[PDB]
């Protein structure tokens, strides 16, 4: 129906620069009301600038203002977020959203990380938590950067009783978390147990073998 | 429904001369001027926009275009744009929003004398 | 600028129950509060606005009641769809601004937690630091003890812990706590514990190893 798709997020410097985009499909974009709304991680909904695409009409933040440029190409039925001299405290889920015109928004993008960091990147180690009825066995994946990264055990064919922990932001300023399933005393030493660590924004994929 | 209403759709005006056109919204109990949001676009334009308490806007339109702010309160958006050139013609876009939101538009044709 | 706050912050109910949030605006907004609906790696979804109406869409269960500075959002039968965080708005004064939270999660039978301790890897110690993970798994409330015991004697600041959103089946928690040392640190001690509290336990779990065994 009405679908808004966003564009442009990743990682970058703080001083640094981005340009999100969004794409909007299903309804006139000549007489909408656009805003970017933001969500920091573990944080709520913060709101940061509108644009009325018709005009060049624009309004910004307190927060962000001076700094990001919101601007609307009508011809390509699409709002972009310039983001300028970003910093560390930006960093939040971007959303673009339509105002329903009786009052909220009534459509929201998916939506699109965008992460500041002095922090160059770094992939994860990946380490066998091995078991010592039922068993528990698992990886700690351990100091990497940025977030996501996402684990699955013997290439999706184990899905029960597997959690997946959130990531823990550890003094060193690197991400760290765990990944466990819990199995029966009976498939060790038959079952074989691998689990499938992907950090993508560094390109490191390991498969490691949990084993006593 | 919150809904901006215009007397007239289309206003024709010959060069020369002044024009007000407006937007009509309703006025709340205890409106507050500080949460009313205006704006008076053309085309890739912003010929007037009131947020915050007071008023990105074209090129074009300052010694011409100015919002009456003394008729805020009592719900009416007037934008008055004085001296009108031939580059006045077009499609102008109203909206107010004070907590729900709406807009409307407007043609301008301008003759010459 | 208005604050919007929230409350509670996190809720506990059960399937067909009565659900009341409730959103205190900082000044008078009048009618222009709006509710929000949303789960975890999704956008927000619209569900009132100006304060009273739906949605469309959005199932009748559904409802809002206020004006001026009080707000409540209210699910009259609470369904296994609608375990979520939930958002009041509120669009008068620029900027707007969003409430920030209430988590309705879903109550449970007390459930005690399966404990298990993993030492390090010798992978892991091959780089010069580290970490002890205690598993809490599957367990109800959310609310945990973990303690790390290191000599026999009681440690802080050197263990973080993570917890599981509730499970989709079960409805329950678990938890993470992973213990933190250099491989100088780890290697001056004797016996690692793990010692649990938990409401569903007839008293403390410990969990223990002595190194290399």
């Amino acid at each position: 129906e009405v679908q808004l798709v966003e564009s442009g997020g990743g990682l970058v410097q703080p001083g640094g620069s981005l340009r999100l985009s969004c794409a909007a499909s299903g309804f006139t974009f000549s007489d909408s009301w656009i805003h970017w709304v933001r969500q920091a991680p573990g944080k709520g909904l913060e709101w940061v600038a509108w644009i009325s695409p018709y005009g060049g009409s624009t309004y910004y933040a307190d927060s962000v203002k001076g700094r990001f440029t919101i601007s609307a190409d009508t011809s390509k039925n699409t709002a972009y977020l310039q983001m300028n001299s970003l910093r560390a405290e930006d960093t939040a889920v971007y959303y673009c959203a339509r105002r329903h015109w009786p009052g909220g928004f009534d459509y929201w993008g998916q939506g699109t990380l965008v992460t500041v960091s002095s922090a160059s990147t770094k992939g994860p180690s990946v380490f066998p938590l091995a078991p010592s009825g039922t068993a528990a066995l698992g990886c700690l994946v351990k100091d990497y950067f940025p977030e996501p990264v996402t684990v699955s055990w013997n290439s999706g064919a184990l899905t029960s009783g597997v959690h997946t922990f959130p990531a823990v932001l550890q003094s060193s300023g690197l991400y760290s978390l765990s990944s466990v399933v819990t199995v029966p005393s009976s498939s060790l030493g038959t079952q074989t147990y691998i689990c499938n660590v992907n950090h993508k924004p560094s390109n490191t994929k390991v498969d490691k073998k949990v084993e006593p | 429904a919150f809904t901006v209403t215009v007397p007239k759709d289309l206003y024709v005006v010959e060069y020369g001369s002044n024009m007000t056109i407006e937007c009509k919204f309703p006025v709340e109990k205890e409106l507050d001027l500080a949460a009313l949001i205006v704006y008076w676009e053309m085309e890739d334009k912003n010929i007037i926009q009131f947020v915050h308490g007071e008023e990105v806007q074209h090129s074009s339109y300052r010694q011409r275009a100015r919002l009456l702010k003394d008729q805020l309160s009592l719900g009416n958006a007037a934008l008055q744009i004085t001296d009108v050139k031939l580059q006045d013609a077009g499609v102008y876009r109203c909206m107010i929003s004070y907590g729900g939101a709406d807009y409307k538009r407007i043609t301008v044709k301008v003759n010459a004398p | 600028d208005i604050q919007m706050t929230q409350s509670p912050s996190s809720l506990s109910a059960s399937v067909g129950d009565r659900v009341t949030i409730t959103c205190r605006a900082s000044q008078d907004v009048s009618t222009a509060v709006a509710w929000y609906q949303q789960k975890p790696g999704k956008a927000p979804k619209l569900l009132i606005y100006s304060a009273s109406f739906l949605y469309s869409g959005v199932p009748s269960r559904f409802s809002g009641s206020g004006s001026g500075t009080d707000f409540t959002l209210t699910i009259s039968s609470l369904q296994p769809e609608d375990f979520a965080t939930y958002y009041c708005q509120q669009y008068l004064y620029h900027p707007a601004t969003f409430g920030q939270g209430t988590k309705v999660e879903i109550k449970r039978t007390v459930a005690a937690p399966s404990v298990f301790i993993f030492p390090p890897s010798d992978e892991q110690l091959k780089s010069g630091t580290a970490s002890v993970v205690c598993l809490l798994n599957n367990f109800y409330p959310r609310e945990a003890k973990v303690q790390w015991k290191v000599d026999n004697a009681l440690q802080s600041g050197n263990s973080q812990e993570s917890v599981t959103e509730q499970d989709s089946k079960d409805s329950t928690y678990s938890l993470s706590s992973t213990l933190t040392l250099s491989k100088a640190d780890y290697e001056k001690h004797k016996v690692y514990a793990c010692e649990v509290t938990h409401q569903g336990l007839s008293s403390p779990v410990t969990k223990s190893f002595n190194r290399g065994e």
